């Protein structure tokens, strides 16, 4: 978040938690009441065959 | 010893002036609320 | 047209006319900065066997300018000249001298059959811009009687065009700046049309350009 | 967006490449930007309905 | 402590990039909580 003087005054770490993921998805530091689709769950492989 | 990094570790990703804007960028940043090793210089 | 009012000339002669080139296993990387880079000399010169640009066209280099320019200087065998390019693979491209596949710049080479060849056994070969200082180490015996087996002196000019303060700019004179009128501007190689006015935008000392939502200046 | 081009900025393509190469990079931007307008207009027509 | 000096050191393709910020503090025990962005100084 850049303010009127071009100074970064805040920031969101998009992988910190589900709320931060929502804030990054909506490109805002404020999230309105509701349900948002923010990402996709995918099970990762453990080893190769 | 370890401490809480909180919201520290954010730097300007490039040399472009921007203002009144929310900008999304991917770079090597210190993850928020991560653990940073705490060293001492008393009596490291 | 605006460029820093610097009159120093860039030391290309110290790279291209060097007494000795380094080996490819231990290639040199010279920094070129704080100077005027006239690329017409290198381009127009007939002494080069090749002058191939992957980044920008060679005739645009006179207008365009860079934050830094680096000259990677070393000796290879003639048939291996083809391997010094983005997207290439092979025993040289993969083992001793790798370029980024997004490399911006020009690869310039000429033979040294009348200078380095004797036999000359001082040239040894073995990530992008890595210097890797039964062995993997092999060398050439360059002799004047060996075309594809003759030594070549290759200089790779790596150009950084990221929008930041420029230090290496071409032989182009600046003009006066006119405010509050529609003009065709060129700031350090960045062009466009618009009205230039005084502003209250507090750029930080490291910032050279500002941008809008559309990524325009 | 680059759309496969070396740069999203049209002037940066033109100031760096000769026409035989600049045209290729520009065609990539034209296709992407023309497609972008078509997407916009279609959405406006549906929304207008 | 009176002075907090934050730095970032990273290496990209052989370039050692340094960012930093100096700010006054009034805290001895640990890092102060808050937000401050670091500008680049050296490459
Ligand atoms: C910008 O800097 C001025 C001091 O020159 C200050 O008064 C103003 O509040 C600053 N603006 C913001 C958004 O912090
Ligand atoms: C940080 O360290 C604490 C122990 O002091 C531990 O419980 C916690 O899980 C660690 N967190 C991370 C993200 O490593
Ligand atoms: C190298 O020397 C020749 C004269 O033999 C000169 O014409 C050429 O421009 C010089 N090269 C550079 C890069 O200055």
């Amino acid at each position: 978040k850049y303010n009127e003087n071009g100074t970064i005054t805040d920031a969101v770490d998009c992988a910190l938690d589900p709320l931060s993921e929502t804030k990054c998805t909506l490109k805002s530091f404020t999230v309105e009441k509701g349900i948002y689709q923010t990402s996709n769950f995918r099970v990762q492989p453990t080893e190769s065959i | 010893a370890y401490t809480n990094s909180f919201t520290r570790g954010v730097y300007y990703p490039d040399k472009v002036f921007r203002s009144s804007v929310l900008h999304s960028t991917q770079d090597l940043f210190l993850p928020f609320f991560s653990n940073v090793t705490w060293f001492h210089a008393i009596h490291d | 047209v605006r460029f820093p009012n610097i009159t120093n000339l860039c030391p290309f002669g110290e790279v291209f006319n060097a007494t000795r080139f380094a080996s490819v296993y231990a290639w040199n990387r010279k920094r070129i900065s704080n100077c005027v880079a006239d690329y017409s000399v290198l381009y127009n010169s007939a002494s080069f066997s090749t002058f191939k640009c992957y980044g920008v066209s060679p005739t645009k280099l006179n207008d365009l300018c860079f934050t830094n320019v680096y000259a990677d200087s070393f000796v290879i065998r003639g048939d291996e000249v083809r391997q010094i390019a983005p997207g290439q693979t092979g025993k040289i491209a993969d083992y001793n001298y790798k370029l980024p596949d997004d490399f911006t710049g020009c690869v310039i080479a000429w033979n040294s059959n009348n200078l380095d060849s004797k036999g000359n056994y001082n040239y040894l070969y073995r990530k992008p811009f890595e210097r890797d200082i039964y062995f993997p180490l092999q060398s050439y015996g360059f002799q004047p009687t060996n075309v594809g087996y003759q030594p070549y002196r290759v200089v790779v000019l790596s150009f950084e065009l990221l929008h930041a303060p420029a230090t290496v700019c071409g032989p182009k004179k600046s003009t006066n700046l006119v405010k509050n009128k529609c003009v065709n501007f060129n700031f350090n190689g960045l062009t466009g049309t618009g009205v230039l006015t005084e502003s209250n935008k507090k750029f930080l000392p490291f910032q050279q350009f500002g941008r809008d939502i559309a990524d325009t200046t | 967006s680059n759309f496969g081009a070396i740069s999203s900025v049209l002037n940066d393509i033109l100031s760096r490449l000769d026409p035989p190469e600049a045209e290729v990079q520009i065609d990539r931007l034209i296709t992407g930007r023309l497609q972008s307008l078509q997407t916009y207009v279609t959405q406006q027509l549906i929304r207008a309905a | 402590f009176k002075n907090l000096r934050e730095f970032v050191f990273k290496n990209i393709d052989g370039y050692f990039k340094i960012y930093s910020k100096h700010t006054p503090i009034n805290l001895v025990r640990d890092l102060p909580q808050g937000f401050s962005a670091l500008e680049p100084l050296v490459d």
